[PDB]
């Protein structure tokens, strides 16, 4: 019913201070449906994170940002997840 | 009594009996009114038809949708409701831009809980009326809403049904909307919430060559959100008269090519500051 695809530059590499941006998008069966950003285990974004219509901007990064991003797919039918990964030098 | 009705409850709930009859309420790491229940920090999703009858601008003609999807998605404790819309003809998609409250009473069933203070799941339960008024200052005429929220149904869904009728004001073709942060006082009184906001938003012309300068517009929303408490517990706190929702990051957007209509925003409910 749904299959999320993480953009290319999947896993980035950047120093404190930088911004740092992951794109998802999803081919779904079912006209309605949301593509929402979170860290593994449906942990809370960072406040300095921006998230809307599958675009995750994150702001100003801290060492403690780095780590495994989860693009989560879904509609009326079903779900699907996407992974991203940051690291910061 | 519990032993005739112990159904009625969630299965994540427990049973009470008392002098006038009994009520229910969750158990711990869950959160709800005892009727639905729903785990901490998990992720939910709202499904339902939207239908709608609107004129825009100064049409005599309105524009008519029926069978439209919503489809919303949220962590409890995050305070982020994401809202699509699809089957969003083009010929309104540009001029419902403003209404982000259209997704917002999802925002304000599920925000961060702070101090002392419970969110609308908390408090319906998902069980409950919003009838909600949106006059445009300056314009003609104006917009109703109707939504009704059913619980969480068989498959686990949270529920809800829209209607809205009325007209809208016309935003040009490819232009886009921003609104900035804002606080909402919304007071209780016998099952009973209501809630007036006068707020402005600003609309930016079409990105082609050329675009002209920006431009604000004021509108004034007006709700009232109507439930059913359990009548016994007497030992039971009162809520609170008052309870102030602080909204930001919010973001609005409307897709030709795919027709839809997104609505995000993120919500905090505690005292009033
Ligand atoms: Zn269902």
């Amino acid at each position: 019913p749904i299959m999320v695809t993480v953009e290319e530059q999947r896993s980035q590499s950047v120093r404190p201070g930088a911004d740092v941006t992951f794109i998802c998008t999803a081919k779904s069966k079912s006209p309605a449906y949301t593509l929402v950003w979170t860290r593994l285990h449906n942990g809370k974004l960072p406040s300095r994170a921006m998230d809307f219509n599958g675009i995750l901007t994150i702001r100003n990064v801290q060492p403690s940002d780095a780590g495994t991003y989860v693009c989560t797919g879904s509609n009326m039918f079903a779900m699907d997840q996407g992974t991203a990964t940051l690291h910061v030098q | 009594t519990c032993a005739n009705n112990r159904h009625q409850c969630s299965v994540h709930a427990e049973c009470r009996d008392y002098a006038t009859g009994f009520c229910c309420r969750c158990v711990a790491n869950y959160t709800g009114n005892g009727r639905q229940c729903v785990a901490e920090g998990s992720p939910q999703r709202v499904n339902g038809k939207v239908k709608g009858r609107i004129f825009v601008g100064s049409s005599q003609v309105p524009v008519v949708f029926e069978n439209t999807d919503l489809h919303s998605y949220v962590v409890m404790n995050h305070g982020r409701s994401y809202t699509a819309i699809s089957t969003i003809p083009e010929t309104v998609g540009y001029s419902l831009l403003p209404l982000a409250p259209i997704g917002g009473i999802i925002g304000w069933m599920f925000a961060v809980e702070q101090d002392g203070f419970k969110n609308g799941f908390s408090i319906t339960g998902g069980e409950f009326t919003r009838q909600a008024e949106v006059t445009f200052l300056g314009h003609p005429g104006k917009l109703v809403l109707k939504q009704q929220f059913s619980g969480i149904d068989e498959h686990g869904h949270l529920t809800i049904s829209t209607e809205l009728e009325g007209r809208v004001p016309q935003i040009p073709y490819g232009a886009s909307v921003h609104i900035e942060p804002y606080t909402e006082l919304y007071h209780y009184s016998s099952s009973v919430i209501t809630s007036s906001s006068t707020r402005e938003y600003t609309v930016m012309e079409p990105d082609q060559d050329g675009a002209a300068p920006s431009h604000t517009h004021i509108y004034q929303w007006r709700q009232t959100i109507t439930f059913q408490e359990c009548a016994h517990d007497d030992a039971r706190p009162a809520l609170p008269s008052t309870q102030q929702l602080s909204v930001d990051s919010v973001f609005v957007l409307y897709n030709k090519e795919e027709r839809i209509l997104r609505y995000a925003l993120s919500n905090s409910i505690g005292p009033v500051r």
